[PDB]
Parts: structure tokens; C-alpha cells; sequence
């Protein structure tokens, strides 16, 4: 009812929240999670940590189709908005009692919200309008903090480059559009993460079939890329609802390596060795698009609709061995920018490998947000507490009801820098009390709570910058998630038959 | 509830394995539901293995203690009782002693850089004179092969070890010693071969002494050499075309024969232990032994074969590091005074967390005297006095039970076994500290 | 657990800051309380619910001292300063929570309490004494909450220029309890005689030979009882055995020495103060230096009293202590006057110790509050987060206000901080005669200080016999 | 961590207890009752421990020691049990005293290997060359068996199997390549030694077997004669032994299928090939040792060079027991065994006569791995507590009051020898350390003989089991 589910789904939210306030941060807590299809890997991040977690009640079911669609847009900011939006019940609850209803606190965030974007622009930095020297340097170092708590933290300066040209090469200046889907990521055990290198193209893990096929394609004689063959159509002799008049239409066209989508014969291997033309077997159908899309090919339907144009053309195709593995894969790359970009990965050990994979993942979305937007904010802490004070002390400008709403805002905000300052052990209130000092009679700056061992403040001197399209999209998702929380005043939970 | 039940939970851990540690410790019996399947050992990697444990927190241990065997195979029991001590410490750190969880993390990182550099200044090598080293390396293999039911011939064994890696000088690699365990005689009867062994014998019915024969691995070859089984026919084909042929050869015996030849000048074949053996002689620069062990039964051969590949495998670390250090509670106080002395400066909230470190150094030598039937309390505080102003040499004593020099006992360690254990226990105590909570998934 | 069960007696004190909350105000909320010897009494008086409520637990029973020192000193407010100290034991509660101990709680208070004096003496109107139309106001608008106020106007001038009299200059704390309220059957409202000298409690003797009337007569206090140059002499009134002989009448009678028996022995304490005599025990020790002096003393009667009234004591070490008459018909008349005019005095006192009055009605509570807010970003560390939560607990005291009012509660508390924005104690209560000295205010502030101060400091409480 | 072994010592104690009233022929028996509803009734130690069943982890461990206690002395395997509780009883007062049981443990082992040199500087020195002692050993050794008169005879015969065997420093020796062939029929004066070998069973009764063959080789085959027209295939098995010259063929029994069929003894009876089947199981490792031949699987694994050499294999006649021996096996890498065959006409008499002999052959054994011979009675428990009276006060520390405890379980021995008797307990002891300041190992003129190494297993076991008992500090379930 209303007199019960109101002040049940502010205790069900903090129940939830409170396991996660101890992980946020470089400071905070790396999770053992456990996937029912058999990986094992151990990560901060807060999409995989909330997705396992699956519990009936209804209100913390929310953080977690909130994060599904987060995880598209950003992924990095799981922790941030679930506590952000906790911070908002916890100030609601007190304006209900104090006769509030609660579809006001609804929309006194969402005023509150778009008033704080206003400040945090005019305080706001951009990056290609002051310094482009600089503009390599924010790149490779914006990563380095969120491969600081993982083994990577040692080679970090060789995986700071391969996650530039990976955002890079699979979006457009003026577009600024980067799918997730364009981005392949995968890594198999043995070697180290030193030898991992950038690849441009698929993967599809094929040994070229007989070894006595030649591991690397030659252009001869400078022709036009590399031809491959694509066929929708399983290899067979054609039957109502032949090998050697399939494979002149691959030799005229000019295609060297023939990809398929079903298994060949053993005679397929003795007349395509003779010819030097390596096969390709058990390719997926989401696989076929991107090899069409990376080397500029078409897909042909039937056997005699080849020809040059409809063949997809590469730069090389080589078969490098890696370690002791026995798979031996192939490397597909491209001279021309191309849309898809597949990183691969090396590690001693199955966990190293998932482990340091969705590290990099996770700087190819912090990397993401910086040239989406070339305006960065100084994070740490430092955006909270200046969106706060913009806010409290515009709050008694505002009269009305919606007065308290906004101040009820300000100390929302709060939460994030007093979070990082009990995980960095350091006071949580005297230190939020020191920041607002320090940019008030002082000057007017960013200085947020400090993630790594330092001897003083101002954070600024480190060059440690956010996404403001990042910071954006994380009040924004919170408030519209506060507001969608209060819109349900009752739990229907029906039984089991 | 995550946090109680993480720390009581890795000190049971311990509590099992810590009457495993040291030459005067004692064994841990088992008991399944068949209850036939009970067995004495004081192995710490099979107690850890055998036992299930579901505490989430306590399987965290069981896989670093898997990496710790892998390196050298022993020491893995003193690595699980640094790790527990540090964990029952902490429970006074964060309750009582108002400290910040991750201060206790950043006070051991501080700590450990001052244990490491105790023991680099405690390191001393000789290079000149090679017999001294000689008598550096029994005693090292007095250490590994300490707490075994070896120990009686140990004083034979010592010159067993010791002699069989300097007839290496090479790769560290493990596959040039062969292990081979017959039933019959005393453990004394074990000897030192690098006529290579081998278990198996070739063909039918053929010559048993060769001469001049050429190993080739699968052309005029007097030696054949095959993975599988051979055919009756061309069995009886080699053998008139003098060919020998050899049978049953694994993945194992074929890398061992790799690292050796191909040709060979004899053959011997010999009868020991009722089985026909294979002695080979006239190698090419043979880089290979052959230690043949000879047990009472197959309980004592069993618990023989992984302590001496632990012994041996040590010992070949000491190759690449010829440092030194003075063990029997004696390394483990010289790092106790290190971390008092870094603490003159330190900050308010890291003073607390790194003193306990150096109580917990402390530990590891204090449960050596609890085995051993002396007082530890007693014991380890009169040579505490010793070693904390100047002038330390002697060590714990586990026999007379006074205060004895370690060089005169012939007791020392490895500089790059400590290296290791101030490692990997301190990497295992800091991820027990972050988790503060811990969630499983529905399983299926 | 030392602070857990500190937690407990917080919240078995803030149950009672509840019961008493409902009860603020004129238009508050009645309790009922039935005693155990069966008395079924109710009111709103906050003073007179935490007298009779019989308390057994050792820290709620501090807000009962507080309510009886609020009331003898300030006078008013003792519902409102209940009220206000549960305010901060609720802020202090998430003060525990974030590892804040009590002792940085307790005397951030003390900064806190010394600080909102100095802004509300800023916002306050300095008044003196010497004018005589404002202290007719204030008294006036008090007597408006009882049944008698068209009769009302004529007790204004009687508490002002008694006080006033008293007063002088710089005379800080002015005890009431030297001002006798008489209460006496017959008469009416209007019939009021001051008589500056001194009241008794008393008659004089109805037999023969009393005078009953002398001229230039000495007044002692005697203790004594007559039982088998002083004019005048008082005798202790005992019920056990005889006070006064009939033979020693007409012995005194001869001499010409006025007898008053009878005394009442709650008068004895007030008597050797005002007239600055001494009691005599004992006739051995009976002198003349513990005399009175009176020039004229006789017993007028308006209607059935038959009171004796003293004027021109001229005492140098005494002053001009002043005992108010009150008549009436009906017993409840008399009464609720005397209590009437008990808050009146109370009033005036806060004017005389402390110069200067504010706007009630919770209008100085809400500037407080805002500028506490904007000076908390001067501070540093775990104090400057203490003003912001003594701030927001500053603002129970306008909320209830309008919550028992029937208006609504949070619309009628953010028209408050509106419109103080622009104006200054212009939210209006000075058009509605509404009037609160500054002293009440002030008391309300530091004793709530050190009452949670008190409540904080238990850390544990254990049995000691 | 005391709490589980002192669990452990008294659980331990009362199972050492139990088994005390055991001790000596005239002790008391004890009865369990199996669940499948089988009553035994013994004074074994090795046979109560057995079939005891015990749940008790430690206490699991006395059937192994007197496992070891038969199979090296092949004595005192009640005495053992009795000492190793002795020792248990002591250290429940030793950790009272707040004593750590390593020091228990270490001492016991230094007090073992004093107490070996003690007893042989007191033993009698005997040599095997002399046959006097051998023989008057082993026949006073079997006046508790039903063997009266007739094992005057018996003792000669077994003296004579060991010394061949026995060597000088071959030291220890295997008891279990000596069978003993138990057979219905005949009589105990009725012995033949065959040094070259005897089997457990009877040759072919059917009609064509020659049962008799003289220059024959002998060797294992685990090969089978039988059908898949049928004659032609079980001619090209009999034409494949003739190209090896093998005349006896021994064929592993099964119960699979037949051994040789009837069609195949008519083919071997021209050959006159003898064939022996029913071989046991444990007849298989035997027969590959003492003949010096190898298990044959199939017949294309059967060689001439595994096939051993045998001058005359005949069946012997008598009543219902048909012997077969073999002599003259004239294999120089195979050493020679001895292999006795048991008569009798009672089924009651071979069997005892085979666990009389048992205790003959250990006792004798004994002597090989060290010479000489205490006499029993108590006499060796209490000449070493006499001993170690002196030697006490010569030690320091903890050790010190060790060896006085040491001493006083070693008194429990001879006190429950005196028990079991019906005699005193006490008195009968103080009667023998009384007469100690004249004598010392005087039972001589009563024949009874005992040999050193049981004393010596007896305490070397006890102080091993003793000491890993107090190793146990926790009790965990591990599956």
C-alpha cells in the first residue's frame, strides 16, 4: 500500500547499494563472479557485477535494466549511477514525510538536473580549442587509471596506443559513431600480453586446413588487394529439391582463399592444395557481414555470380604461430581505414586473459566518450562537488516547494566524493568540507578526492580528465531512474504453480 | 557476516596445515566415508587438495598454493600460515585499532619492501672456492628433504642431491633427472647413475649388450625407437636385419631422450628388482641422471617420489641464485627487525598495520618451536634479545634446545626460496582484505 | 555497547519531545494523564504534562529541569524548548552513523548556541525601560489568551509600574517570587490597591482589646508562640497547640502592642526577606535591631477582607518589595488571573534582565536557519557539517506551529523562508500584537544546548545504592 | 588441540586393556559377534583385531603393527598390543605435566635403540652351525599343539629347510616362498621335502594320462585348451608345445572354461605330454620364482628359454592325497625353496599342523636375522628396567623423569603373565626382582626358549606406533 511500499522501496535500494559502495573507485573492490556457461574472471566492473546478481525484489530489478541499456552507451558507469541514484532516495524519503508528494520529487529533480549541466559547461574545458600537442597525451593517459588496479598497470604503456586506433579506425570525425558490434574482443591462453598486437580484420580461427597450403598469400605481382570468396551455398553436387567446375569460377575470378559457411569433402583439400587456394570452414552468419564490410566485398548467392568486383580485398593474409597453441589463426589486415577492428589478447592463464580483456574494453569506452565529445571535465570527485555548490546556492534563489528539491540535489551529489574519500581512508565529511573551502574564498576550481597516494590537493596538476558527455549521460540515466522508481507504488509478486 | 566468516574461515585453513611446518612437525590423518581410504601424510599440498572447503574465501588459498608448488614444491605450508597470521592479526587492526581496510593493504606493500630488503643484506655468497659452495648446497637439501621419512638417511642422501645437480651444468630443467622407485632393500641402497634407466626393455627375444648402436627417434640404425606397439611380423623382420626395436615410450621418456642424444657406444641390459633394465653408456656430453630409490613398500615410494622432485627442484634453483640466508627462525627474525625499523617515520593510520607485520614474522618460527616440544615463548624471546642490537648469527635450535649458531649446525636457505614466500603469501593476504562481501549465483 | 544504549535513551527521549510536540501553541493538541491515585487532570501547559507524567527514565527526566528552569527564568517557552531539544538529538542520530563522536557534538553546540544569540540580537529592536507605552502592550496581548480581557485593561498598568519600581538600573536577574500575588474572596477586577510597603496573608484578632490599627509601629517576625518597644509582632501559626493565650490578648492590650497571629509558615521565608528583619527563636535572644519599621499600620477592609497593609518600610538593606492584591467573586476568577498575570511579570522580567524583543511566531527561526547555511562554508572539517544539521533543527519549532494551526505543513514553512528574503522581521505579527521578548527566545537556544549536552555525555548508566 | 589425543589414548587404552586379558595360553578369551551372525573364540590378537572392526581411526593402526609383528618376529603379536598401551597409560600423567608430546615421541626412540644393546649383552650367543639349540627350540615351541610325539620329528626337518635358505648376510628372508601343501589322507611320520618344488594339486584322472614323466621341462601358461573340425585345432596347439620340447603343462585355473579337453588328451598321451590344471592364483607368482620360468599369456609369447628343467615328475600313490613331486629343478639364476606337504586323516590335523609349523619357521628365522635367544617369562622386561634405574639419574631435564615412566610400563608385561596364572600379581613380580641381585635370566631347566627379535620388534614397534599416535592433533572428514 502507500503507507508500506513507500518506505519499503527506500530499504530494498539501500540493501543493494551498500554492497557496491565499498567497490567504486580504483580503490574499490575486485568481485569472483562465476558464469554459468564455465568463465571465470574477476572484475570491478559494475555491469558484470549487478548482472549476476538476481534477486525477486522488483525495486533493485530496475538498477539492473538500467545498466543493460548503459552498457551499450557507456558501461563504465554502472557504479556511478546506482549510487547516485540511491542518494536521491535517501533525501526523498525525508521530503515525504515532511509532506511532499512524491511525483514532486519527481520533478524537482528533473529541473534540478538540467539547471547543474548549465554550471558544469561554463567550468568546463575543451581539449582540440586550447592545446593539440596534448590532445595524444590525454588519450594514452585517461586509460592508465582504469588499468592501474589490474596486472596491466606494468606494460599500460603499450596497451595505451592500441586502444586509440581502435576507437578511431571504427568511427567517423564528423559522425563521431562507435558500435560495440564493430569492436571484436577475444584472447586465448599462453604467451603474455607483451606480444598482443591490433588486428584489422575477422579472425574465425582457421588453420588453412592442410598444412602443406601456404601460410602466407603473396599480392602477385601487384595485383589488387587480396580476393577472398564468399559463398551462402554449401560445397556438394548440386541435387533436386562437379568439384573441378566449382573451382574455375574461384581461378577466374581471382579469389585465393574461399570462405563457406558448411564443411568440405577430403577431395576438396587434394584439388584446392594443388592450385595453392586455402579454404575457410564453419563460418557464422553474423562473421559474413563483417568480412564483407572490412574488405569491401559483396555477397554472392550462387557459384557462377562471382567475379572481381563482388570479391572482398585485403591487404595480406598471413599465418603467424602463437606460443605453443596449436590453433595457429590468421591475421587479416587492411591499408584503408576500415569499419571493424578485432583485438586480441594474450595471457599466461585463463583468468589473465578475461581478466586484462575486459580491462581494455573498458578504456575502448572511456576513449569512446573523449572524442565524442572534445569538452572534458576534471573528475575524482571535483564534478560533484562543483555541480553541488552551483546547485545549493541557487536553491535559494528558487522559491516554492521545488526549494527544498533542489537542496535536497546538492547533497545528493555529495555522496560520490564522500564514497571515494571512506575508500581511500581519508574523513568523508572533513574532506568534502575542505574541497568547498578550497574553491570559494581560494578561487574557483576543480579539486576532487584523491584515488592515488598524493601529499596535497588539487588533483588538476595530474591531468586527470572526464568525458563530459560520460559525466552527462550518468545524472541524466539516475534521474530518469529516481523518477521511474517513484511511479511504482505497488509490488504485484504472484506465485508459483 | 562476510568478513567473520572470511577471516575464522582462512585460520581454519591454516589450523589444519600448521602441524605440518618444520622437521619437528607432525602428521594429519583423514577420513572419508568408506573410511578405507585413510592415509598418513604431512604433505601440505594434499591435505589443502583432499579437504573440500565451502567457504568461497578459503578456495582463494587453494589455487595460489598451486601456483607455489608449481616454482619449487615446497614451502607451501609456510606460505598458508603467513597468509592466516596476517588475516587473524587484521581482525585486531580494523575492529580496535581504527584502520582503514585498505591502509592494512598499503601498510604490507611498505612492509614487504623492508622484509626484501633484510634478506638482500643478509644474503652472502661465495663464488671463489667451490667446495665451500659444495657444502652450501647439503645443507639447503638437509632443509628440503627435512619433515620426510627420509630424514633417517638423510645424512646419505645429503651427497645424493648434492652430487646429482652438479652433473648438470645447464638448463634448470627437471626433465634431465629421472625417478625410478623399486620395491626391496634400504632407503641407504639408492645410488646415483647417469647411464640413463630404463624401465622397459626392446624386442622379443634379441641381444641384450649392444655396442656401437645409434638411437633414432620415430637409414642403418642398430637402435629402433617407436611411441606405439609393434606388429608380430616386423618384430621378427628387425631382429634378422639386426635392428632393435623399443616399445612403450611415452611423451615423458621421449622429450628425456631428446635433451640426451643419434648414437650411443653400449647398451647394457641388467636385472634389478625381478624387471628388465635398460643402463646406457658412451652418451654424447650426457646432461642426464638417473636416481633409482629403493623403498619398503609402495606407501614409502609414493610419499619418496614428490620429495625429492621438491628437493631437486629447489636445488636447481640455486644455480641462477648462489645467495645465501640463515633459516631456522633465524631469516624470519632478521625481517622482524627491518619492520620496527622502518617504522620510526611512518604516518598515524599505517603505524598499527605495519607493527603487526612484524609480530607476525614472529609466528611462523613460534609454531617451529610449538612442534619441536620446546617452550616458544621462551625460546624465541632470548634470541630476540640477541638479534635486536647487532652481533646475530645463531638461530632457533629444534634439537639441544639452546641458542646455537645456524652455520655451525649446517642450517641455511635460499635466498630465491624467501624471495618467494614473502611474495606470493603477501599477494594472497591482500586479496582476502579487499572482500568484504561476497555473492554466489543461483547455480542449475 | 556503550553508545547503543545511549541510542536507546535518545530515542525514549524523542518519543517524549512527540507526545509534547502535539501539545504547542494555543490551537495544540490536549493530553490526557490519569494519575494513580485517580486525579484525571488535562491541559496543553507543557510544564504541567511533564510535572505529573512521573518520569522513571533517567534521561528524559533532564527535559523536566530544563521545563522548570524555563519557566523561572524566562517564564515562557517551556513546550517549545522540549520540543527544540529533541530536534538535535534527531540530527545527532546521523551524526553517530558517520563515526562522529559526541564530544565534537556537544561542543559544537556551545559555538553554535553563542552564535545564534549574537544573529538574533542583530535582528532584534533595542527598548528601554524608561517607556512605559511598550511594556503596556506586551503585558496587554498576554492577557488575551484567558477568559477575562475587557477587565484586562486596567491589570496592564498594575505589572508595569510594579516592576518599575523594583527595576532601577542594570539589575540583571529580578526574582518574582518577592512579587506576592493575593488572592482573596470577594469583590471585583477593577478594585486593585498595590500597597508598595508589603501584603500580608492574614487578619488581625477579632476578640477584645485587639487595636487592630497603630501608628508608628515596629514589626518583627517571631517564630514563637505565646502558649501556657514592639508594637507589633507576628506569631508562627501551629495547629498543634495554642498560638496565642486569651490572657496574653488583654495582657498586650494594656501595653498598646499590636498581636497578628495565625502566620502562615510559607510566609516566613517571604516575610524576613522583603521586610529585611531576621527570625527570633527564641525570646532570650529577642532584641530590638531585628525590628521592622512602619509609620502607619491599619487593617481596611473593601468588602469582607479585613487585610492589614504596611507602607514606608524605609529599609536600607531591604527594598521596595511590592505584593499585588487580586480580588474576584467566584473562585475561578481570582485563579485564572493569578496565573494570568504570573506569565505578564514573566514577560517583563525578560525585558528588564535583557533590553530588546522580536517578532514571535517563528519568524526569527527561519532568518536563523538561512544564514547559519551560508556561513557554514566558513568552517572546516566535522564542525562545519554540525551547522548545517543545527540549522535544519531550528526549524521544527515555525513547522509545528503550523502543523497544530490546521495549515499546511511544509506549503505555510517555505512562505517563510520567501518572504523573510527580502523584508527583516516584518513577517505580520506586529500588526497581530504578537510579541516575544528576546530573552525567551535566548533561554530557549542555551538551555537546549546544555540539555543535549547532559543527555550525550551518559555513556552507560548502571544500579548504585 | 589436547582434547583429540587424549580421545584418541583412551579410546586406545581400553582396546590395549581388552586385549591384555589375552595374553599366555591360560588367558581369557574374547567373543565377537559379527553382524552377518558368525561367533569366533580365540586368544589371537591378530584375529580379535581384525575382525573387531574399529571405527576408531588410531586404533586401526594395531592390526597393522601386529600385522608387522607376525610377519617379521611371528610372535608376540598380544604383547605388542599390550606394550604399545603401556606406553599410552604412561603419557596421559606425562601431559599433565604440561609435557609436549614431541619430546614423548623423540624419547621413546632413544629408549628403543638403548634397550636393543641392553638385551643382547645379556642374550646368549648362539650360532646356526650348531643344530643342538636349533632343534630343542622348535620342539618345545609345539608342546601347545596337538603335535605331541610326532614333532620330534617335525623340528629336524625344518632346521634343515631354513639353514639353506638362511645363508649368513641374506638376513631377512621370505616366508612366503616356504608353501605348505595340506592334504587329506596319510599320516604326520609320512614327510618328504622336495627341494625342487610341490604343487597344491592333484594330475589328470581321466583315461590316457600318463601322471608320470621323466626329462621334462615345466613352465606357466596362461593359455586354455578348448574347442573354437575341432581336432584339427587343437592340433596345431600340441604341435606348437612339441616344437618347445615341453612335457608339462600347468594352466592357470578358471572357472571361465574347461582346462584341456578329452579330445586333446588322447593327442598329448602319444607325446607323453603330463598336464596338471587347476592351478590357484596364488600358485602363479610362487612357481615363476623357485623354477625361474615366466606367466606365458598366449601361446605365441611361449619360448624354449622360459621353460625350466625337471628330472623326474611323477604322481605319488596314496591314500586320498595323490602327490605330485618335481626334484632336481637345475636352475642356477633361481635360488631353491621348500616346499612341505601335511598329511593327515583328520581335516582338523593339517590344518593346525600348518600354523604349528608357521611359528617353527619364524622362531627359527629369528635367529638368522640376529643370533641368540632370551628366555622368557618376564625375564627381559624386568632385566631392562633394572638397568634403566641407574641409568635415569644419570640424564637431565625432561627427558630424566621419561626414562623412570619408561621403565614402569614395561613392568606391565610380567605383572599380567603372573594375572593370567592365577597367581599374585605383585608378589610374584617382587619374587623375581628379589632374586635379581643373584640371578638374571633364570625357565632354562623348564625348556622354554624364546628368541631375541621378537623382544626386540616388540618395543621397536611400540615405540613407532606410540609416537605416531601423539602426531594426531585433529580429526578432519576429507572425501
Amino acid at each position: 500500500h502507500g503507507l508500506e511500499a513507500k518506505k519499503s522501496h527506500i530499504l530494498a535500494a539501500r540493501s543493494v547499494a551498500s554492497i557496491i559502495k565499498t567497490s567504486l573507485g580504483p580503490r574499490g573492490l575486485d568481485k569472483i563472479l562465476i558464469s554459468p556457461d564455465g568463465e571465470i574472471t574477476i572484475t570491478n566492473d559494475g555491469a558484470t557485477i549487478l548482472s549476476q546478481m538476481e534477486l525477486d525484489n522488483e525495486i533493485a530489478k530496475l538498477l539492473v535494466q538500467l545498466s543493460k541499456s548503459q552498457d551499450d552507451e557507456i558501461g563504465d558507469g554502472t557504479t556511478g549511477v546506482v549510487v547516485l541514484a540511491s542518494a536521491l532516495l535517501d533525501q526523498a524519503l525525508e521530503l515525504i514525510q515532511k509532506g511532499i508528494h512524491p511525483i514532486k520529487i519527481a520533478n524537482g529533480f528533473d529541473e534540478a538536473a538540467k539547471l547543474a549541466i548549465s554550471k558544469l559547461e561554463e567550468t568546463c574545458d575543451d581539449i582540440s580549442a586550447s592545446n593539440d600537442e596534448l590532445f595524444r597525451d590525454f588519450l594514452l593517459r585517461a586509460a592508465k587509471t582504469s588499468l592501474g588496479s589490474k596486472i596491466v598497470s606494468k606494460d599500460h604503456d603499450r596497451f595505451a596506443e592500441m586502444a586509440v586506433e581502435a576507437v578511431i579506425n571504427v568511427m567517423d570525425k564528423d559522425r563521431k559513431d562507435v558500435d560495440f558490434d564493430l569492436i571484436k574482443m577475444q584472447g586465448r591462453v599462453g604467451g603474455s600480453i607483451s606480444d598482443s598486437k591490433l588486428i584489422n580484420g575477422v579472425i574465425l580461427d582457421k588453420d588453412f586446413s592442410h598444412p602443406q597450403m601456404p601460410k602466407c598469400v603473396l599480392p602477385k605481382e601487384g595485383s589488387d588487394g587480396v580476393k577472398l570468396a564468399i559463398l551462402t551455398c554449401p560445397f556438394e553436387p548440386p541435387k533436386p529439391k562437379k568439384f573441378k567446375e566449382m573451382i574455375d569460377d574461384v581461378k577466374k575470378a581471382g579469389a585465393d582463399v574461399v570462405i563457406c559457411q558448411w564443411g568440405f569433402d577430403d577431395e576438396a583439400n587434394h584439388l584446392l592444395l594443388q592450385n595453392d587456394l586455402p579454404a575457410v570452414r564453419w563460418v557464422g552468419g553474423q562473421e559474413l557481414e563483417h568480412i564483407a564490410i572490412s574488405t569491401n566485398g559483396r555477397i554472392v548467392p550462387r557459384f557462377q555470380d562471382l567475379s572481381k568486383d563482388k570479391l572482398g580485398t585485403c591487404s595480406r593474409i598471413y599465418e603467424q604461430e602463437f606460443g605453443t597453441t596449436k590453433d595457429r589463426m590468421l591475421i587479416i589486415e587492411q591499408s584503408k581505414e576500415t569499419k571493424t577492428v578485432t583485438c586480441f589478447v594474450r595471457g599466461s592463464n585463463k583468468m589473465i586473459v578475461d581478466e586484462a580483456e575486459r580491462a581494455l574494453h573498458d578504456s575502448l569506452c572511456v576513449v569512446r566518450n573523449l572524442v565524442k565529445d572534445s569538452r572534458v571535465v576534471y573528475g575524482g570527485g571535483a564534478a560533484e562537488v562543483t555541480m553541488s555548490l552551483a546547485v545549493s546556492e541557487e536553491a535559494d534563489k528558487q522559491r516554492g516547494i521545488d526549494q527544498y528539491a533542489f537542496r535536497g540535489f546538492a547533497q545528493a551529489l555529495d555522496t560520490i566524493p564522500m564514497t571515494l574519500a571512506e575508500n581511500s581512508g581519508l574523513d568523508p565529511i572533513g574532506t568534502l568540507s575542505t574541497l568547498k573551502s578550497k574553491q570559494l574564498k581560494e578561487k574557483i576550481s576543480n579539486i576532487g578526492v584523491d584515488c592515488l597516494g598524493y601529499g596535497s590537493n588539487d588533483m588538476k596538476e595530474l591531468f586527470v580528465v572526464d568525458p563530459f558527455i560520460g559525466k552527462k549521460q550518468q545524472i541524466l540515466l539516475a534521474t530518469q531512474l529516481c523518477r521511474m522508481i517513484l511511479k511504482i507504488d505497488n509490488v504485484i509478486i504472484s506465485g508459483k504453480d | 557476516n562476510a568478513r567473520l566468516s572470511a577471516f575464522v574461515g582462512a585460520i581454519a585453513v591454516g589450523d589444519l596445515v600448521k602441524s605440518t611446518l618444520g622437521p619437528k612437525g607432525m602428521d594429519k590423518l583423514l577420513q572419508s566415508a568408506s573410511s578405507n581410504t585413510c592415509m598418513v601424510t604431512n604433505d601440505g599440498a594434499t591435505i589443502l587438495k583432499s579437504i573440500p572447503l565451502d567457504n568461497p574465501a578459503a578456495k582463494v588459498l587453494v589455487n595460489i598454493s598451486k601456483v607455489q608448488d608449481d616454482e619449487v614444491g615446497d614451502g607451501t605450508t609456510s606460505v598458508t600460515v603467513l597468509s592466516a597470521e596476517l588475516l587473524r592479526e587484521a581482525e585486531k587492526l580494523i575492529d580496535q585499532s581504527k584502520i582503514h581496510p585498505q591502509t592494512i593493504i598499503e601498510g604490507y606493500r611498505l612492509a614487504s619492501a623492508a622484509a626484501l630488503d633484510a634478506l638482500t643484506k643478509a644474503a652472502v655468497d661465495n663464488s671463489h672456492d667451490k667446495t665451500m659452495f659444495r657444502e652450501d648446497l647439503i645443507h639447503i637439501a638437509k632443509t628440503t628433504l627435512s619433515s620426510k621419512i627420509l630424514s633417517q638417511d638423510k645424512d646419505h642422501f645429503a651427497e645424493l642431491a648434492t652430487n646429482a645437480i652438479l652433473r648438470l651444468k645447464g638448463s634448470t630443467n627437471l626433465e634431465h633427472i629421472q625417478i625410478i622407485k623399486i620395491l626391496g632393500g634400504k632407503l641407504s641402497d639408492s645410488f646415483l647413475d647417469e647411464g640413463f634407466i630404463l624401465a622397459k626393455k626392446f624386442g622379443n627375444n634379441q641381444p641384450k649388450r649392444i655396442e656401437n648402436a645409434k638411437i633414432l627417434i620415430a637409414f642403418g640404425i642398430n637402435t629402433f625407437i617407436n611411441r606405439q606397439l609393434i606388429y608380430d611380423y616386423p618384430e621378427q623382420l628387425f631382429t634378422d636385419l639386426g635392428i632393435n626395436s623399443i616399445e612403450h615410450a611415452d611423451f615423458e621418456g621421449v622429450e628425456r631422450l631428446a635433451l640426451v642424444t643419434g648414437e650411443c657406444d653400449v647398451i647394457e641390459e641388467i636385472m634389478l628388482g625381478e624387471q628388465p633394465f635398460l643402463k646406457f653408456s658412451g652418451c654424447k656430453a650426457g646432461e642426464a641422471c638417473t636416481i633409482v630409490l629403493r623403498g619398503a613398500t609402495d606407501q614409502t615410494l609414493d610419499e619418496a617420489e614428490r620429495s625429492l622432485h621438491d628437493a631437486l627442484s629447489v636445488l636447481s634453483q640455486t644455480t641462477k641464485e648462489t645467495r645465501t640466508v640463515l633459516g631456522g627462525g633465524c631469516a624470519e627474525m632478521v625481517m622482524s627487525k627491518a619492520v620496527d625499523t622502518e617504522a620510526q617515520n611512518i604516518d598515524g593510520k599505517k603505524s598499527l598495520a605495519v607493527e603487526a607485520f612484524a609480530r607476525a614474522l614472529r609466528q611462523l618460527p613460534t609454531i617451529l618451536a610449538d612442534n619441536a616440544g620446546f617452550d616458544s615463548s621462551e625460546l624465541v624471546s632470548k634470541l630476540r634479545s640477541s638479534i635486536y642490537n647487532g652481533i646475530s648469527t645463531s638461530g632457533l635450535d629444534l634439537n639441544n634446545g639452546t641458542i646455537a649458531d645456524m652455520r655451525q649446525l649446517g642450517i641455511v636457505e635460499s635466498y630465491k626460496l624467501k624471495r618467494a614466500v614473502v611474495s606470493s603469501a603477501s599477494e594472497a593476504a591482500e586479496v582476502l582484505l579487499r572482500v568484504d562481501n561476497i555473492i554466489r549465483a543461483r547455480p542449475r | 555497547k556503550p553508545q547503543e544504549v545511549r541510542k536507546a535513551n535518545i530515542i525514549a527521549a524523542r518519543s517524549v519531545a512527540d507526545a509534547i510536540r502535539t501539545s504547542l501553541g494555543p490551537k495544540g493538541m490536549d493530553k490526557m494523564i490519569k494519575t494513580s491515585r485517580g486525579e484525571i487532570i488535562i491541559s496543553n501547559d507543557g510544564h504541567t504534562i511533564l510535572k505529573q507524567m512521573a518520569i522513571l527514565h533517567p534521561v528524559a527526566r533532564m527535559l523536566v529541569e530544563v521545563s522548570a528552569a524555563q519557566d523561572s527564568e524566562a517564564g515562557d517557552g517551556t513546550t517549545s524548548v522540549v520540543i527544540l531539544t529533541g530536534a538535535l538529538l534527531g540530527a545527532a542520530e546521523r551524526l553517530l552513523n558517520k563515526g562522529i563522536h559526541p564530544t565534537i557534538i556537544a561542543d559544537s553546540f556551545q559555538s553554535a548556541a553563542k552564535r545564534s544569540v549574537d544573529i538574533l540580537l542583530e535582528m532584534c529592536h533595542k527598548v528601554s525601560l524608561s517607556d512605559r507605552e511598550q511594556l503596556v502592550r506586551a503585558a496587554s496581548t498576554s492577557l488575551s489568551s484567558k477568559i477575562v480581557s475587557q477587565y484586562s485593561s486596567f491589570l496592564a498598568p498594575l505589572a508595569v509600574d510594579s516592576v518599575l519600581k523594583i527595576s532601577d538600573e542594570n539589575s540583571k536577574n529580578v526574582d518574582l517570587n518577592d512579587i506576592r500575588l493575593v488572592k482573596k474572596v470577594g469583590g471585583t477586577i477593577d478594585d486593585t490597591e498595590m500597597i508598595d510597603g508589603v501584603v500580608l496573608t492574614q487578619t488581625a484578632i477579632k476578640s477584645a482589646g485587639g487595636p487592630t490599627r497603630k501608628e508608628k509601629a515596629k514589626i518583627g517576625l517571631i517564630q514563637f508562640q505565646i502558649s501556657p518597644k514592639c508594637n507589633v509582632l507576628l506569631i508562627q501559626k501551629s495547629i498543634l497547640r495554642d498560638a496565642v493565650n486569651d490572657l496574653a490578648l488583654h495582657f498586650l492590650s494594656k501595653l498598646n502592642i499590636m498581636v497578628v497571629k495565625d502566620i502562615e509558615r510559607e510566609e516566613i521565608e517571604f516575610l524576613s526577606k522583603g521586610l529585611g528583619c531576621k527570625p527570633i527563636a527564641d525570646i532570650e535572644l529577642f532584641t530590638e535591631d531585628r525590628l521592622g519599621s512602619a509609620d502607619l499600620v491599619e487593617e481596611i477592609d473593601s468588602d469582607g477582607s479585613k487585610i492589614v497593609r504596611v507602607t514606608g518600610i524605609r529599609n536600607n538593606n531591604a527594598r521596595p518589595t511590592v505584593s499585588v492584591v487580586i480580588r474576584g467573586a467566584n473562585n475561578m476568577i481570582i485563579d485564572e488571573t493569578e496565573r494570568s498575570l504570573h506569565d505578564a511579570l514573566c514577560v517583563i522580567r525578560c525585558l528588564v534582565k535583557e533590553r530588546g524583543l522580536i517578532a514571535g511566531g517563528g519568524a526569527p527561526e527561519i532568518e536563523i536557519s538561512r544564514r547559519l547555511s551560508k556561513e557554514a562554508r566558513s568552517m572546516e572539517g566535522v564542525q562545519a557539517f554540525i551547522w548545517q544539521e543545527f540549522a535544519s533543527a531550528l526549524e521544527v519549532i515555525p513547522t509545528t506551529l503550523a502543523e497544530n494551526a490546521g495549515l499546511n505543513s511544509i506549503k505555510v514553512v517555505t512562505e517563510l523562508r520567501s518572504k523573510h528574503e527580502n523584508g527583516e522581521l516584518n513577517d505580520n505579527t506586529y500588526e497581530e500584537h504578537i510579541l516575544q521578548p528576546v530573552l525567551v527566545s535566548t533561554s530557549a537556544i542555551t538551555l537546549a544546548s546544555e540539555c543535549v549536552k547532559s543527555i550525550l555525555r551518559i555513556d552507560d548508566i548502571a544500579f548504585s545504592r
